[PDB]
């Protein structure tokens, strides 16, 4: 039912500037504390 | 409720109510001799547990509890006193939607003119009489 | 006893007793206030406040946490995030802004969001929160009652991205799917793009 | 009727006073005061039932205090208009004060009825309608003119 | 002099407008009728 | 919920005759005349039908702020502003018995449905539990901060349901004359009640809502929103139909389930009356339900029904789920 | 002064007292309830619809009865005729809400301001 | 707070134009009377600062 | 009532106060007390 938003969706063409090697913006001071839903996820 | 548990709760509720008006008639209008000669004991059985040191000889005892036969022309023995009303059961919490958002304009429209009296004044208050003629709406009235 | 819900009352008993140092009572009092009076702002301010101010920032977050329970105004949130970015737990800010726009989901919360991830995270990020703005409100609201203001924001993130075809697609996206009276601005923000 | 008398007479005598148990009637000499006991009870809540939420209501006695010249300015036919008193506080007062003003009327109706029988020999009932339909007359005279 | 309208100009044509300013019964009529009894002549409520 | 059609409501006749606001209404069990008591300190008795005065009773020296037909005696109760509560003999016209202790004025009366007890409410801040024969105050229902301004008997627990001006809705076991809840969802004075006749619901009103609670969890089920007046009452017919009468004289015509408002007027005040004497003071369905009988401050009984006219197509439901 | 006072906490009612009677309050009277007898109603109730229609039925008989559907003496005088549609008040009985504009109040003060 | 407090006091003690009043509530009243009513009686204050017409 | 009341416009007339005044005085003759309300000054004002 989400018609718009995937209409969306495929009216974006794909960035041109890669961003998947890309850190946050801001690092997070150590130590990481994660809770049990990021167990199997490491 | 069905017609069962609504007739239950009828017959609790008049059993309770019809102690309360039986005290309260008692109260309203006594018998002219507060003697009740027909008195039959109450036996009870009294279990004791442990207590200041040890037991001595028996421990369950049997108790005959009689109303003691009091003066017929006796007054009230005791003087009532005048005591203040007790703190309310803990309140519960104000449970309520969340806060209108008010502006300044409402502010402003719900403000309310101090008074100025034509006739009173309790504080011997000296008064402007530019606020004193304010409300005198006949020097604004219409002459036509 | 006389007076139970005013906080005139709530706070000069709770200030009375920690002017004097007594902290446990104080909390105690902190606690039957906001238990006694739970739609109250002052006092869930005065609360966490009092925990900031005595280093307890765990107890700081239980409070503020028992207050999101309450499901409070767009300021609380605001507050808590604050804190959160204040000690630098952005993942924390990031789980209260998940929350917060499941409560408020006014385009003013999704755009903070968007703001937040573009100034402390990825570009990722940013985009599947604005993607997930327009997917819920288009949704709930109606497809026609999306607000402008999140088309020119994203549009203007994807600018500052030099993604420039992208922020033309989302203008002309934005353009063709809501209606005249809606978009004046957003039309405005497109020509503004499109002769820049 | 003597043994009641005498039992009550012992109960004040043995268990003491009671000096404000029950509630008095109100009778004639407490009406109206009894009367303006209620209206400003009724005056009250509606000005704390209309006021909006969060608005300061410190000063709501205010509100009692124009009540009271609303009605002295009905007697003697001056005309009452507050310069930026609020129309609900206003629409409030205005309705009480013709609330009030019919009981007024009402009651001076009926001690002329009275007056005229001679059922009444109380010189104050006598003095309060004289003033009364003095008021009514020059109010239903200023109209005419 | 008429200072205010009629009643039928300001609540309108399909509405009934009673004024009633004086009782159909007197105060000595009561609301529920007591159920008499009216009994006429000694007769035994049964055969003897 | 989808809502179901209720015909619209209009004006019928209009009844003048008091000379003061008619606080008070009661309609008999059979269905033949109604009670108006108004500040001009009288109980006035009409035909239902007719709409003719039958009768004028004065007993009380204030406003009747209160009424009740027993519909198991032949008894008439009233209340006053001047701290008396009454019983009159409907087989005289005659004030038979007080029920005195009330320390200011009193605001409404209700009898027990089942069993032979009357529940009044007054500005002493109290629910006083009474019993009709010996007139003896079984018990003073007291916890309220503020003037009980409503209130309502009940076949089972709770048994009484106060609800007062300082915003609290007090729930009360009546067997020990003490509470068993306190409903506090409302931000300012709650002048009104009303119980569902076949569902175990009821609804309170302050200024700007009216909540609908089941018994006897007191659990907040769903919120009448839209009327922004003080609500001075609330009645619901059989055929789940509440009525918002309000101060300003606003009317708002709901249905019970879904509390859609398939009805908003204004009504109307008599020739002479003052905008500021447009309000709507008291409110009472009848006993079929087919009429709604209004006390207005503009010192008038106004008799409403339902439109027969009008069609599902005509007045369709404009209800927009979200 | 503040001798002379409004009220803003009026009193509050108390529970009774738990003691020993001996004071006479109410004397007894009417100790005995009077009940609906068979024939003065109430005690009968016979479904919703059934009263609907016995309601509009009397309406409908209450608007059918309304509506009955089943040298000449006088010549130097100055003025003449000064008395029509002076009679012609009482065209219907009207309900003015102001007491001191109602046809009540102008007769009572006209009888007695004299 | 306690500072607030005593400039306010000091600032309404200082006196600045004519005496209207008789004591300190009356002084307090009478400028709060200003405060809400100057924008409505601006021409019975000049017809007093002027000695003729409104 | 008649100096010190603020409303009382101790100026010297205008000629449209004198139209009114020589108006009213010819409408209402000798009725000095219902034209000084018309005109806008007192009576004996409006009489000197």
């Amino acid at each position: 039912m989400a018609s718009i938003a995937a209409g969306l969706a495929a009216a974006l063409p794909k960035p041109k500037y890669s961003s998947e090697h890309e850190e946050p913006r801001a690092t997070q001071r150590g130590p990481r504390i994660v809770s049990a839903d990021q167990i199997d996820e490491t | 409720p069905s017609k069962e548990e609504v007739e239950a709760t009828a017959e609790r509720t008049k059993n309770a109510l019809a102690a309360l008006v039986s005290g309260a008639l008692a109260a309203q209008k006594p018998k002219n001799v507060q003697v009740n000669t027909k008195r039959e004991a109450t036996f009870v059985k009294y279990t004791p547990s442990a207590q200041m040191g040890n037991n001595t000889k028996k421990q369950e005892r049997i108790i005959k509890i009689v109303e003691r036969q009091r003066d017929p022309m006796e007054p009230p023995k005791f003087k009532h006193k005048k005591i203040p009303r007790g703190p309310p059961s803990p309140p519960p919490p104000v449970m309520h939607s969340p806060p209108r958002k008010l502006t300044a304009e409402d502010q402003e429209a719900w403000r309310i003119p101090p008074p100025v009296s034509m006739w009173k004044n309790p504080k011997g208050f000296t008064i402007p009489l530019d606020k004193r003629l304010a409300a005198d709406g006949r020097q604004l009235q219409e002459v036509q | 006893d006389v007076h139970p819900n005013n906080t005139q009352l709530w706070i000069r008993y709770i200030e009375a007793e920690l002017k004097n140092r007594n902290i446990n009572h104080a909390r105690n009092l902190l606690d039957r206030a906001v238990t006694r009076l739970p739609r109250v702002s002052k006092l869930w301010y005065k609360y966490v406040y009092v925990m900031e101010m005595l280093g307890d920032i765990p107890g700081t977050r239980q409070v503020f946490d028992r207050w999101m329970k309450w499901e409070p105004d767009e300021d609380a949130w605001n507050a808590y995030i604050k804190l959160e970015k204040r000690y630098g737990e952005y993942e924390r800010a990031r789980q209260i802004f998940a929350a917060y726009t499941q409560v408020h989901p006014e385009p003013r919360t999704w755009l903070k969001w968007a703001k937040f991830e573009e100034e402390f995270g990825t570009a990722d990020m940013v985009r599947d929160v604005f993607q997930s703005a327009i997917q819920y409100i288009a949704e709930t609201l109606g497809d026609d009652a999306v607000d402008e203001r999140l088309f020119i924001a994203f549009a203007r993130f994807e600018t500052r991205q030099k993604e420039y075809e992208r922020a033309r697609a989302i203008y002309k996206f934005g353009l063709d799917n809501l209606p005249r009276s809606r978009s004046m601005q957003l039309h405005a923000q497109y020509t503004t793009f499109e002769k820049q | 009727l003597l043994e009641r008398w005498l039992g009550n007479l012992l109960s004040r005598q043995f268990e003491g006073r009671h000096s404000k148990g029950v509630a008095k009637t109100v009778t004639k000499q407490r009406v109206e005061s009894h009367f303006d006991l209620e209206l400003r009870a009724s005056v009250m809540a509606d000005l704390m039932d209309m006021m909006p939420e969060g608005i300061k209501q410190s000063k709501v006695n205010t509100v009692l205090q124009h009540l009271s010249e609303a009605w002295r300015c009905w007697k003697s036919n001056i005309p009452w208009k507050v310069p930026g008193l609020p129309a609900p506080i206003e629409n409030i007062i205005l309705r009480y004060v013709k609330a009030k003003a019919d009981w007024w009327i009402s009651v001076a109706h009926y001690n002329r009825e009275r007056i005229r029988r001679g059922a009444t020999v109380d010189k104050t009932v006598a003095k309060k309608n004289v003033g009364r339909l003095t008021r009514l007359w020059l109010k239903a005279e200023q109209e005419r003119q | 002099k008429q200072y205010y309208p009629t009643a039928a100009q300001v609540f309108g044509e399909g509405v009934e407008t009673l004024v009633q300013e004086e009782d159909a019964q007197p105060l000595t009529q009561p609301i529920i009728a007591p159920v008499e009894q009216k009994k006429f002549s000694i007769q035994e409520a049964d055969l003897p | 919920p989808r809502p179901d059609w209720h015909p619209p409501w209009k004006l019928m006749r209009v009844i003048s005759g008091h000379l003061g606001w008619v606080r008070a209404l009661a309609v008999e069990p059979n269905n033949q005349w109604f009670a108006s008591g108004a500040g001009d300190r009288t109980i006035k008795i009409w035909d239902l039908a007719s709409g003719q005065l039958r009768l004028t009773l004065t007993g009380h020296i204030s406003t009747v702020r209160g009424l009740a037909v027993s519909p198991r005696h032949p008894y008439m109760f009233s209340c006053g502003e001047d701290k008396m509560v009454k019983c009159w003999d409907l087989e005289t016209n005659k004030v038979i018995r007080h029920y005195h202790g009330h320390l200011s004025g009193v605001y409404t009366l209700k009898l027990h449905p089942t069993l032979d007890v009357l529940v009044t409410g007054g500005r002493d801040g109290v629910a006083r539990v009474w019993d009709m024969r010996t007139r003896s105050n079984v018990h003073v229902l007291s916890g309220h901060t503020g003037t009980v301004a409503d209130l309502v008997c009940q076949e089972a627990d709770p048994q009484v349901i106060t609800g007062s001006l300082d915003s609290t809705v007090r729930m009360w076991d009546l067997a020990a004359g003490k509470t068993m809840g306190v409903l506090t969802h409302h931000k300012k004075g709650v002048r009104a009640l009303v119980t569902h006749p076949t569902e175990f619901t009821f609804a309170t009103a302050s200024t700007g809502s009216i909540k609908q609670w089941k018994c006897p969890e007191g659990a907040f089920m769903q919120n009448f929103e839209g009327h922004n007046a003080i609500i001075n009452t609330l009645a619901v017919n059989d055929q789940n139909v509440l009525f918002s009468g309000g101060d300003n004289g606003s009317m708002s015509f709901w249905d019970w389930k879904s509390g859609y408002r398939f009805q908003s007027l204004d009504t109307t005040a008599q020739p002479g009356s003052l905008d500021a004497e447009l309000g709507i003071m008291s409110s009472t369905f009848d006993m079929s339900g087919a009429r709604l009988i209004t006390g207005e401050a503009d010192k008038t009984i106004k008799i409403w029904k339902e439109d027969t006219t009008a069609t599902p197509e005509t007045h369709p439901i404009e209800w927009k789920p979200s | 002064t503040t001798a002379h006072r409004p009220t803003f906490d009026p009193a509050r009612g108390k529970e009774a007292l738990r003691g020993p009677a001996y004071h006479q309050r109410l004397l007894p009277a009417y100790t005995t309830l009077k009940f609906r007898q068979p024939g003065q109603g109430g005690a009968a109730d016979k479904s919703t619809r059934d009263l609907r229609a016995e309601l509009e039925a009397a309406e409908a008989a209450h608007y059918a009865k309304l509506k009955g559907a089943p040298r000449r003496w006088d010549e130097d005088v100055v003025f003449k005729n000064q008395a029509r549609g002076t009679e012609d008040k009482g065209k219907r009985k009207e309900f003015v809400n102001d007491l001191l504009r109602s046809d009540f109040h102008k007769r009572f003060m006209s009888k007695y301001v004299r | 707070s306690l500072k607030r407090r005593r400039e306010k006091l000091a600032k309404s003690g200082e006196e600045h134009g004519d005496v209207t009043y008789i004591n300190e509530k009356n002084k307090q009243f009478n400028a709060k009377l200003a405060r809400f009513y100057n924008k409505y009686t601006a021409e019975i204050r000049d017809s007093f600062e002027r000695g003729t017409m409104v | 009532n008649e100096w010190l009341d603020p409303s009382i416009k101790k100026i010297e007339w205008s000629r449209e106060e004198d139209e009114k005044l020589l108006h009213l005085a010819k409408l209402m003759p000798t009725q000095w007390r219902t034209i000084a309300p018309i005109v806008g000054r007192t009576a004996n004002q409006c009489l000197e």
